């Protein structure tokens, strides 16, 4: 982990756990909030 | 041919002589850096042109200066 | 506005709900009634409804295309098109500038600049990707006080 | 001659990658009739990827 | 002193001569040199015109609730016609504010220089600390001078009387933006079932 | 020193200081001395919440077979209907556990620094190390609290085996919920009649 957690946080890594994250949210509202064209706020 | 300049700027590493290629660059002697010697180009003419000593030259920016100029068959690299 | 009938009462926007609805029904003709892709097919259906029902609520404006059309000009009526979605998405495009640009600063002063960019340092960003939420007031406060500008004396500038 | 060793220099070159960019001097040389004695390393490569170059003292002040 | 968080190192900016002062900056609002004398000043105003707002808010609607004011409600006393014009008043505001808040840009700036009266000078402001303008006008009681530490007592519930008013002013805001009931409504229909009145909801 | 591979040679993150240390890392994940500490501290509440999980599964569930009380199982606990809806119980209890987790959080990071009671300051806890806050509100018989070291890392290897046994059985009543659809109390009722066919093979 002063070396594992090293590899984690490399530039690949990080981008794939990003995202997988910021895919991975923008896809869960895109499910409970579909057809999303007007801000309504 | 080509036209081959060499500036003050240089060190005197001799890497441009050991990547020219056609024999162009020689290292004279000089009083303008710690290793005391400069790069010349007598046989210029024999210069095909290929810049293998800006690319091995250091300097920034480069003491060794190819300018492609008229070229003739010793520049077009040709064997017929 | 710009000779768009509104889609709560256009009947060319009603006329694309009843063929999109028609186009599925037809679809679940071949499908058993309780089956497994008979229920995608109905919550299709009632994913359509929603949509067409939330476009018209909206006050959005439809052509001669039967088609909803943006009013980005800044209009009161049409804030949520464009203006309303900006504003929340320069925030957070913003955000991402800032937490990036503080990124830089914090590994310039460090022992290996060009090691911390290759291998993102979580702590140092996470700890900053916190204080990106407030940024305009961060931009701006750094654009008054000078440091978000770098002075042309220590810019690289390639000759003339 | 030269400003100091081991102090902080910007390069008023203008065909230099180092233009307007803080560097480090390393080595001063001091014999006569060396047209570029200051030897300035750089904590960033140029597209040779060196970091060492030789300016003359009317090329840098110090910063 | 006590902090926003136990546990937390307190910021170099945030020392604790300011009253109010809970080592409350972690997304760094006021580090930079000269940026807190700026964000004190915009804290006073801020917490002095909530805690206008929240009188004007909750204190008229509390007594429509009784009904011994019968005020309309503060998000539809937009729409309340009066002697003046509605967009009319918005205009003698602003050239009021003109005037009230450039006198008060210059005592951010330039302290200690309009403290003097622009037409008959021997009426003068006795305040010394930027952001508190004694006088005659604004404290004739006298309250705000005395010892250091008295003084920092009071300063300190100014602002904590007046960051509760701006929680207060922001949730009656988006109270009236999701619910569209008056807030004084919102607290009795809290008292009522308070685990079927809460922000999820009414979403 | 008892170890979990006999043969094996024990790690050197692991030194037998921790309660509960039976040289188990395979994998090697608390090689870091920062990670092994947040791990430890990761392992005491999964230990203790899995001890007032296994109590809250197979204490009622026994309890239901054998007619003392009537609650309902385990899996459709939150299923059944209260005075206060599920979707905002979390978030009272979201909001009381950032008071009750979120000062944990700090007593990982700065040690000795929530130990003070902020209404009221003469109130402390008597503890010393990091995940045993001792105090009255936690420890009221004071049995934590011994002069004696090796009684208390005994004492502390009791808590952390009897928790990692429940974080077992809990994961155990997670699976036998999604494999048998029945309550754990009636799958050991269901062994103990023949346990030579009523297994996980018995499908
Ligand atoms: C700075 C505090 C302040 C706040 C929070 C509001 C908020 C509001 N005003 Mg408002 N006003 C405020 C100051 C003032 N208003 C007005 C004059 C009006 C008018 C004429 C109207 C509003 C209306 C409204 C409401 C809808 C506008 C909107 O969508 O906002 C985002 C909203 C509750 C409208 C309304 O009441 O409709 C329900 C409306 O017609 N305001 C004046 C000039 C006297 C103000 C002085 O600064
Ligand atoms: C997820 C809950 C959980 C966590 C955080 C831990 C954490 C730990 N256990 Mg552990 N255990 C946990 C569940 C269980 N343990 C055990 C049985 C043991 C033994 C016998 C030992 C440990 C030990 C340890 C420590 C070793 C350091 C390490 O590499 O941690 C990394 C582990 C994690 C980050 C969790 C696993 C991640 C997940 C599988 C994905 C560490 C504090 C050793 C010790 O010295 O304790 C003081 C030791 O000898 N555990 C059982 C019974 C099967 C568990 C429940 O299923
Ligand atoms: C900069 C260009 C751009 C812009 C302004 C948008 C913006 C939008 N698209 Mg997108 N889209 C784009 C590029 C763009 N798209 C591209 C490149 C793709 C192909 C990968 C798509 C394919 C796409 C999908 C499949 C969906 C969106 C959706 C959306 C909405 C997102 C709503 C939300 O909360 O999430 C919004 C109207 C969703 C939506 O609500 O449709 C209106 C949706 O269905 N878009
Ligand atoms: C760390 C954040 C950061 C910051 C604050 C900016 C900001 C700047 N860049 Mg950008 N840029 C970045 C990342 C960043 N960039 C990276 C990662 C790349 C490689 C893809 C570039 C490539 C790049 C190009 C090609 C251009 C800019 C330019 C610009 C300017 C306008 C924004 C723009 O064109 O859209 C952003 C442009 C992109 C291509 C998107 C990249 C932004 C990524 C997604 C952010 C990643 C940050 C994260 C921490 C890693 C502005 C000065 C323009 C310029 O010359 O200035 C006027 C321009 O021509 N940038
Ligand atoms: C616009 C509002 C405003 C402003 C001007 C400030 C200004 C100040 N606060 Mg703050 N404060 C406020 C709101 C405000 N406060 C409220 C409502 C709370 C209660 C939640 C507090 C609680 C508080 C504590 C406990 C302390 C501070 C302190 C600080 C000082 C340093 C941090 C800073 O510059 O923040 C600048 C902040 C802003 C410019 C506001 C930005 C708001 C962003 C854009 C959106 C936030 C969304 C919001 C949550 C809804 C400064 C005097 C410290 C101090 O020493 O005070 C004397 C201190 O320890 N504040
Ligand atoms: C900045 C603070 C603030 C603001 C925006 C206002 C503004 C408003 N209040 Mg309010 N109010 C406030 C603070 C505030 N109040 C305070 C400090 C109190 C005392 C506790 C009240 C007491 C109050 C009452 C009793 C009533 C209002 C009413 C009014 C309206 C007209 C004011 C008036 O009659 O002219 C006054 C002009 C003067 C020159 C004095 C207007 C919507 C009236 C209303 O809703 O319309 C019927 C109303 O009857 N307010
Ligand atoms: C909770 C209310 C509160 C508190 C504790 C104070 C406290 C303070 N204010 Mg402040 N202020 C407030 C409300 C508050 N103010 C609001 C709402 C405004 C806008 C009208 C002002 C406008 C303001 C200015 C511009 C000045 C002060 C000054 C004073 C100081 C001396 C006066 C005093 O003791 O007030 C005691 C307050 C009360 C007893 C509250 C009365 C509540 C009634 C009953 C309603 C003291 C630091 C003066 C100062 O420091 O000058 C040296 C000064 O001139 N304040
Ligand atoms: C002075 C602080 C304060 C006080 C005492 C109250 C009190 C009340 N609010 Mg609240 N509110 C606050 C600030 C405040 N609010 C803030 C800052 C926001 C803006 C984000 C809101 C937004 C809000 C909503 C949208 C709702 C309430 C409602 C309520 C009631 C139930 C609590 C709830 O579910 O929402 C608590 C929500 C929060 C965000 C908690 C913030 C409180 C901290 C102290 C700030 C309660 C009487 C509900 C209502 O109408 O009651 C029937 C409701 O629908 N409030
Ligand atoms: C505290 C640990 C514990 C205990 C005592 C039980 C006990 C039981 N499980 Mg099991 N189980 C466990 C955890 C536990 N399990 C875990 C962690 C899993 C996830 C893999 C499951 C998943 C599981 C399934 C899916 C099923 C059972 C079933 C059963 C019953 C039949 C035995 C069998 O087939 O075992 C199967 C055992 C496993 C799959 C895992 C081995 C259990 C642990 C990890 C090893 C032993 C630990 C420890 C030494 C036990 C001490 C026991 C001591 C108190 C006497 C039996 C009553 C079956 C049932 O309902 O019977 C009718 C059933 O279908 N178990
Ligand atoms: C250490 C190690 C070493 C190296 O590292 C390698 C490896 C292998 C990785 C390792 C190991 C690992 C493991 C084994 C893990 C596991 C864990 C677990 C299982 C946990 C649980 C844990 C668990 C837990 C906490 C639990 C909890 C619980 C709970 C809350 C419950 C609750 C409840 C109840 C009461 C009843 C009701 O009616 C319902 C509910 C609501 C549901
Ligand atoms: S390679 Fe460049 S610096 Fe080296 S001797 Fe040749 S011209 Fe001079």
């Amino acid at each position: 982990m002063q070396d594992v957690k090293t590899y984690l946080s490399t530039a690949p890594v990080l981008a794939t756990l990003w995202f997988g994250f910021l895919a991975g949210l923008l896809i869960e509202i895109n499910r409970f909030f579909p057809d999303a064209l007007v801000l309504p706020l | 041919a080509h036209s081959v300049k060499i500036y003050d700027t240089c060190i005197g590493c001799t890497q441009c002589v050991r990547a020219c290629p056609t024999d162009v660059l020689e290292m004279v002697p000089w009083d303008g850096c710690k290793a005391s010697q400069i790069a010349s180009a007598p046989r210029t003419e024999d210069c095909v042109g290929c810049k293998r000593c800006e690319s091995a030259c250091p300097t920034d920016f480069l003491s060794v200066r190819v300018y492609l100029g008229a070229e003739t068959t010793r520049s077009m690299g040709l064997a017929y | 506005v710009a000779g768009l009938t509104p889609c709560k009462e256009s009947k060319g926007f009603a006329k694309r709900q009843k063929q999109e609805i028609k186009k599925l029904e037809g679809r679940l003709k071949l499908y058993a009634p309780d089956s497994a892709p008979a229920l995608a097919i109905n919550a299709t259906i009632e994913k359509t409804k929603r949509r067409f029902e939330f476009y018209g609520n909206q006050g959005l404006l439809c052509g001669t295309d039967g088609l909803p059309h943006l009013i980005v000009d800044g209009d009161q009526a049409h804030l949520g098109e464009f203006v309303y979605p900006g504003l929340v998405f320069l925030y957070i495009a913003g955000w991402i500038g800032w937490v990036g640009r503080a990124y830089l600063i914090d590994v310039r002063t460090s022992k290996k600049p060009t090691e911390k960019e290759i291998i993102i340092d979580v702590p140092l960003a996470l700890r900053i990707m916190s204080k990106g939420l407030t940024w305009p007031v961060a931009a701006i406060g750094e654009l008054r006080s000078g440091k978000l500008v770098e002075k042309s004396s220590n810019i690289t500038v390639s000759p003339r | 001659i030269g400003p100091k060793r081991g102090s902080i220099v910007k390069v008023l070159r203008r065909e230099s990658y180092w233009f307007n960019d803080t560097g480090k001097v390393v080595a001063v040389d001091q014999a006569p009739g060396v047209r570029y004695p200051v030897v300035v390393r750089f904590d960033k490569v140029n597209y040779a990827g060196v970091s060492t170059n030789n300016y003359s003292p009317d090329e840098l002040e110090q910063s | 002193r006590p902090l926003w968080l136990p546990g937390s190192e307190a910021p170099k900016w945030l020392d604790g001569s300011l009253p109010g002062d809970y080592g409350f900056d972690p997304l760094d609002l006021a580090a930079e040199p000269g940026r807190l004398n700026w964000m004190v000043q915009a804290e006073l105003v801020h917490c002095r015109w909530a805690m206008l707002g929240a009188a004007g808010i909750f204190i008229p609607e509390l007594l429509t609730k009784i009904g011994i004011l019968n005020t309309p409600s503060w998000y539809k006393a937009g729409d309340a016609t009066y002697f003046a014009d509605q967009g009319t008043l918005f205009i003698v505001e602003l050239l009021l504010m003109a005037w009230a808040e450039s006198r008060r840009w210059a005592d951010i700036a330039r302290p200690g220089s309009v403290n003097t009266d622009p037409i008959f000078p021997n009426n003068k402001l006795t305040g010394t600390d930027v952001g508190y303008p004694g006088g005659l006008w604004f404290d004739p009681l006298g309250w705000g001078s005395g010892s250091e530490d008295k003084l920092k007592e009071i300063r300190t519930k100014e602002v904590k009387n007046g960051r509760l008013a701006m929680l207060a002013v922001l949730g009656a805001f988006v109270q009236a933006n999701v619910t569209h009931v008056g807030p004084i409504d919102n607290l009795f229909a809290h008292l009522a079932d308070p685990y079927h009145t809460t922000i999820l909801q009414s979403l | 020193r008892p170890l979990w591979f006999p043969g094996s040679q024990p790690p050197e993150w692991l030194d037998g200081s921790l309660p509960g240390d039976f040289g188990f890392d395979p994998l090697g994940l608390g090689s870091d001395p920062e990670l092994l500490k947040w791990f430890v501290q990761a392992e005491l509440v999964h230990c203790r919440w899995a001890m007032l999980g296994a109590a809250g599964i197979f204490i009622p569930e026994a309890l239901t077979k054998a007619g003392i009380l009537n609650t309902p199982s385990w899996t459709v606990a939150g299923d059944q209907q209260y005075f206060t809806d599920a979707t905002t119980l979390f978030v009272i209890e979201i909001i009381l556990f950032a008071w009750a987790e979120g000062r944990r959080w700090a007593d990982i990071i700065n040690p000795g620094c929530v130990n003070v009671d902020p209404v009221f300051p003469n109130n402390k806890l008597t503890g010393t190390d990091v995940g045993y806050p001792g105090g009255l509100w936690f420890d009221p018989l004071g049995w934590g609290q011994t002069g004696d070291a090796a009684k208390l890392k005994d004492l502390r290897t009791r808590e952390i085996k009897n928790g990692r046994l429940a974080m077992l059985a809990v994961l155990g009543a997670v699976v036998q919920a999604n494999y048998t659809h029945t309550g754990p109390i009636d799958n050991l009722l269901a062994h103990l009649a023949d346990p030579g066919h009523n297994t996980i093979f018995a499908l």
